[PDB]
């Protein structure tokens, strides 16, 4: 398998692009194509993407005309264009999966042996990245349930090379935050982080809900997580933490008194010399 | 089933609970912590033990339900802080 | 003469031997620069005080 | 014997000599009982004491000394010479507090450390928070389709 | 301040024939100034000054100890008086009349707890204020 | 460094019509690149503005790379490395604030870059000190 994957700018907007140019041309559920990378250990580097024709039926789920001639297809192309790039994945833009995901992953694991899906939400959130990393392991479940063929999730990140990071520098130079922690950003960053924090949580909540009335079933990994998360919970009442963190507090507060104190007094020599000018001004203007 | 706020756990319980003397809870917990299913300490000074590790297991929905509850206030107390604060920096806020 | 870090107690008659934390530098120079900020502003009443 | 020396388990002297005393009664070395040179018998208890120091030290904050001797069946005096000399020695840490006889093996503890294990388990937490959001949509993402 | 002088030197001998004896040398300065409510509330807090040092200077005395070294009549007489000085605050100390003796408030290494975090914050937001009205008061004539 | 570019004409270069008309303020604007006019900037041919049409969109999907996660925002910095950093901004700032009082006392006498670099050092050191003791209080009442 592979551990963690790290998509780059430039597929990003690709994918948007895409997107974008098949809803412009008609209304559509998805989009769909390949995922160009290469590998490093367990970590994959999707640094390249191509559109591939895709439809498919939104009532029968499982009728959908994936051109795999259109595939290799382009790429070869892209490999006599750039070598150092091979089939890793494939990505979709769909907010949801269907059951034809598993179709279409088994169909890319022909050109890819360990192939990744790639959900890219073109629709902007506000909390985490907008791709969600997927693949497809089949295994005797040792849980002892009935076995299915389902996905797993693969931890997602974005990175750039160089090139495409200054590229996005420059793009984004309009609205680019000082890249430097300024007292009201980092307030800012501190508020938007509870903002995160509140919507997972009430996001496990909303399962938690589901499962306890009973329209989902009960996944014994995700009760395990959760366990291990309140288990995990610390103590903040506790006498030999609660000396440490006042300790902590009163040196942190001794040296912000300190820079307060240097700040005010150069205030003060500042006014003196604004005073003193002001004062010369006045006297030679009148003599 | 005890919670991380009052996690600590005593011999003369552990003795109420499955019938043991107050002797071997010692040798018990050791043959936990070695086996690898609970983690954390022992203080038979005071004779009482520190959990801090669960193997976790499958539950139950009743279980399931009283954590919700637990989730539904930890929510709560989440999003007061978090409205406390941005009303307290508005003026600062980017 | 501060040959190990220890306390004795001739009641029970006990030596509280222990290691005793190193000195918070940051103190220190919080201290001399109080000093230095003293001595500046010294120097602003000498400046302001003579010129107005 | 080579599975309890290399389980993670404290091993009572007592119970292993009522068990495999056989050495002797079959094997070379460790006699149980013989000339001088090749009594290491000895050898082997010290042995298995450094090893529930070991498991102790590991798995303990506070024993009390007489606790400590009746699991290590020595004296109070011979574990307190044993564990001064181990502590000596540096191969374990210690600190016995004889007026009341609290040998404590928590080191001390930093203000820096502590608030350091405090971040360290809230950042393990949100970690493992996320990754149970992210598993989470996908399970729903999943069956509610159905 | 002489005068003064010799009737601080008077209360912290605690002697009351030198307090009087000064107080009729110098009552012409007393009402040249005014004091005399407050000259007596001196002998108030005088014998209230000698159970603040008693209380000060120990930490277990027992109360026959404390009428001893204050000369008071009687150990329910310095019982009256501690209670008096917890009205004032000048003590802070416990007190146990079971077997007899004035506990003081076991002390604290105040550092693990709010009263720096009070203290420095005090003093940042005056530092702050200062900064603030000094750049306020940055003035340009044109 | 990107530029565009296209072709003039001979036959209107030697006719001496301005290759380019110029009906509006725009297309100027910009200060063509001494190596483009050596190597005929005008000459043979002309450069044209450079747009780009940034969506909405895009733009978001480009903010999302640096974009900070909920627990990057929400994470200590660790105490020992702040602590070790603290130290070592306050003894600069007390070097810094020895070299101030020499100069305002020669200034005073008689009658900058100290000033300058304590103002940096007292900025650093009261946003780094705050953001983390904020920090740390959001932590300890958010997680119990």
């Amino acid at each position: 398998a592979v551990q963690k994957v790290v998509v780059h700018p430039l597929v990003l907007l690709s994918v948007v692009d895409h997107f974008n140019r098949i809803g412009k041309v008609g209304n559509q559920k998805r989009v769909v194509g390949v995922l160009l990378g290469s590998w490093q250990k367990k970590v994959l580097d999707v640094s390249n993407s191509f559109a591939v024709p895709f439809d498919e039926d939104d009532k029968d789920d499982s009728v959908w005309f994936l051109d795999h001639d259109y595939l290799e297809n382009m790429y070869g192309m892209f490999k006599k264009v750039n070598a150092r790039e091979r089939i890793v994945g494939w990505y979709h833009t769909g907010p949801k999966l269907h059951k034809n995901d598993i179709a279409i992953n088994e169909l890319m694991k022909r050109y890819c042996p360990n192939s990744v899906l790639v959900i890219i939400d073109v629709k902007p959130k506000d909390l985490g990245l907008p791709t969600e990393a997927y693949i497809s392991v089949e295994e005797v479940h040792d849980d002892g349930t009935p076995t299915s063929k389902t996905f797993e999730h693969v931890t997602s990140e974005i990175g750039a090379e160089e090139a495409e990071e200054v590229g996005v520098e420059h793009l984004l130079r309009d609205i680019k935050d000082t890249t430097v922690g300024t007292l009201s950003q980092r307030i800012t960053n501190q508020v938007h982080g509870l903002k995160g924090l509140n919507s997972k949580l009430l996001d496990i909540r909303s399962y938690l809900e589901k499962v306890a009335t009973g329209k989902l079933p009960i996944n014994h990994q995700i009760i395990y997580q959760l366990q291990d998360v309140f288990n995990l919970l610390p103590d903040v009442s506790l006498q030999e933490f609660v000396k440490a963190f006042y300790l902590k507090t009163n040196d942190q507060m001794v040296v912000v008194y300190l820079a307060s104190l240097i700040r005010s007094v150069v205030a003060l020599h500042n006014l003196i010399n604004n005073k003193i000018a002001n004062r010369d001004a006045e006297k030679k203007e009148g003599q | 089933t005890r919670p991380a706020n009052h996690r600590q756990l005593t011999f003369e319980e552990i003795a109420k609970s499955a019938k043991i003397t107050v002797n071997e809870v010692e040798l018990l917990v050791m043959k936990a912590l070695s086996v690898g299913l609970v983690k954390g300490s022992i203080d038979e000074v005071d004779k009482r033990v520190h959990m801090t590790w669960v193997q976790p297991r499958v539950l139950d929905l009743q279980q399931i339900k009283g954590m919700k509850d637990r989730l539904e206030f930890w929510c709560t107390d989440v999003k007061s802080m978090e409205m406390l604060v941005e009303h307290q920096a508005h003026d600062i806020l980017t | 003469d501060k040959k190990f870090h220890g306390i004795l107690d001739q009641g029970e008659g006990v030596l509280i031997i222990f290691d005793e934390p190193p000195v918070d530098k940051t103190y220190e120079a919080a201290l001399e620069t109080i000093q230095n900020m003293s001595k500046v502003v010294d120097s602003l009443y000498n400046k302001a005080k003579k010129l107005t | 014997l080579l599975k309890l020396f290399t389980t993670m388990e404290l091993m009572r002297w007592s119970t292993l000599v009522e068990d495999y005393g056989m050495e002797l009664r079959p094997a070379t070395d460790v006699f149980g009982s013989t000339e001088e040179g090749e009594k290491r018998w000895k050898d082997l208890k010290n042995r298995v004491v450094e090893h529930n120091i070991r498991i102790m030290a590991k798995y303990y904050t506070r024993i009390t000394m007489k606790r400590m001797a009746q699991l290590l069946d020595l004296s109070v005096d011979e574990s307190e010479a044993f564990l001064s000399n181990l502590v000596v020695n540096k191969t374990i840490f210690a600190k016995v507090d004889r007026l009341a006889g609290i040998i404590n093996f928590q080191r001390p503890k930093d203000p820096n450390n502590l608030l350091n294990d405090w971040s360290q388990k809230l950042n393990s937490l949100m970690s493992l928070v996320n990754k149970t959001t992210h598993l989470i949509a996908k399970e729903e993402m999943i069956h509610n389709l159905q | 301040l002489m005068p003064y002088f010799l009737l601080t030197q008077a209360v912290r001998t605690g002697n009351l024939a030198k307090f009087n004896q000064v107080l009729d040398q110098f009552g012409e300065k007393f009402q040249a100034d005014g004091t005399y409510t407050l000259i007596i509330r001196l002998r108030h807090n005088v014998i209230k000054t000698g159970v603040r040092m008693i209380s000060l200077s120990y930490s277990r005395i027992s109360l026959a100890d404390i009428a001893q070294k204050l000369q008071l009549d009687s150990p329910e007489d310095a019982e009256f008086i501690v209670a008096k000085a917890i009205r004032d605050g000048v003590i802070e100390a416990s007190i146990n009349h079971e077997k007899g003796y004035v506990q003081s408030k076991e002390m604290i290494d105040i550092y693990s707890t709010r009263e720096p975090q009070l203290a420095f914050h005090q003093r940042i937001s005056f530092c702050l204020d200062i900064h603030n009205m000094s750049v306020k008061a940055m003035r340009f004539p044109p | 460094v990107i530029d565009a570019f296209r072709l003039i004409n001979a036959n209107m270069m030697v006719l001496g019509h301005e290759p380019r008309q110029t009906t509006s303020n725009l297309g100027h604007l910009n200060k063509p690149s001494i190596q483009a006019l050596i190597h005929g900037l005008n000459r043979h041919y002309y450069s044209i503005t450079i747009n780009y049409r940034k969506n909405e969109l895009e733009q978001k999907m480009l903010l999302n790379l640096h974009k900070k996660s909920w627990m990057e925002g929400l994470t200590l910095q660790d105490y020992s490395e702040h602590c070790k950093h603290n130290e070592s901004v306050v003894k600069e700032m007390l070097e810094l604030a020895k070299n101030y009082n020499k100069a305002v006392e020669e200034e005073d006498k008689m009658t900058q870059d100290p000033k300058r670099h304590l103002e940096e050092h007292v900025d650093v050191l009261m946003t780094s000190n705050i953001v983390q003791c904020l920090a740390a209080m959001l932590d300890t009442v958010v997680f119990k």
